[PDB]
Formats: C-alpha cells, sequence, structure tokens
C-alpha cells in the first residue's frame, strides 16, 4: 500500500497536535487509512459544510481505529488553513 | 498573542518503510510542521511523487546530509 502521501490536517486554537479530518486520505490511486491510534477530528456533516479558516464550532477529537474516528469526548476549536 | 495558528498543516500519517536509493529521488525536501502528530520530511521521487520519510531512520538522515553539501 503506497499510502505515504502527505495530507492536509486541521489546526486548533487549543495548542494541541494537528489532526486529520476523519481517518481517510487519497494517495496514488488508493483510498488510504490513517494508522490505528492516529489523532483525528470527527465532524458532523453540518460542521464540515461551514468549516472555514477560523473556528466556528466545537470539534470532537477522536482516535482513528480501522478507519473510524472514534470520539474521545475532548472538544477543540478547530479550523482549516488553505 | 497566540502563535502556532500560523503553522503549516500538511502532515505525514504514514512513512515509506524501506530505503529508497538516492538515484530515484529529486532535490526536493520539505520539513513538516512540528505540530504534526509524526515528525516527517517530504521527499520527491524522480516521477514527481511526494513521499513521507521518517527522519529518525538512518537512510533519511543520510539523504538529508547529502542534500546539504550541494
Amino acid at each position: 500500500a503506497r499510502c505515504a502521501c502527505p495530507a492536509r490536517h486541521l489546526n486548533n486554537t487549543n495548542g494541541t497536535v494537528l489532526k486529520l479530518l476523519g481517518c481517510h486520505a487519497f494517495c496514488n490511486g488508493t483510498l488510504c487509512t490513517a494508522p490505528d491510534g492516529y489523532p483525528c477530528y470527527n465532524l458532523t456533516a453540518q460542521q464540515v459544510r461551514t468549516l472555514t479558516t477560523y473556528p466556528n464550532t466545537s470539534c470532537a477529537v477522536g482516535v482513528c481505529m480501522k478507519g473510524t474516528c472514534v470520539k474521545n469526548g475532548t472538544m477543540e476549536q478547530c479550523f482549516k488553513t488553505p | 498573542q497566540p502563535v502556532g495558528i500560523n503553522t503549516s498543516t500538511t502532515c505525514c500519517y504514514r512513512f515509506i518503510n524501506k530505503k529508497i536509493p538516492k538515484q530515484r529521488l529529486e532535490s526536493y525536501r520539505r520539513t513538516t510542521s512540528s505540530h504534526c502528530p509524526r515528525e516527517a520530511v517530504i521527499f520527491k521521487t524522480k516521477l514527481d511523487k511526494e513521499i513521507c520519510a521518517d527522519p529518525t531512520q538512518k537512510w533519511v538522515q543520510d539523504f538529508m546530509k547529502h542534500l546539504d553539501k550541494k
């Protein structure tokens, strides 16, 4: 699995690690999955629709497990940087 | 004033496992943000494909050292 492509992550104003939006990324013709344990955000469809360059919603932190961003209860002010 | 909102957000979630010979790589080198989950450097193959490399592995440090001195 040639799944070693870089991918855009989301930042936050909380001073914690950048996190993948969900647990999947496209790389060299393959739908790749982040490794189990990897930090992620699990956003609702509505939250993704309005995601922008500053936080405007409380973003659920999660941990990737077999492709699912399993929420852990921590909430962060996440945003995307173009 | 908070900083770190200005960090770049491209990160490597997986690495190339096996060593890639230097003849297959270009002169491209980009260090990812220290805010990324995993410390990584991005190289580019001669087919213009960006690849994630782990700078704790010895061949990666070797290639970066080679890229330094011309």
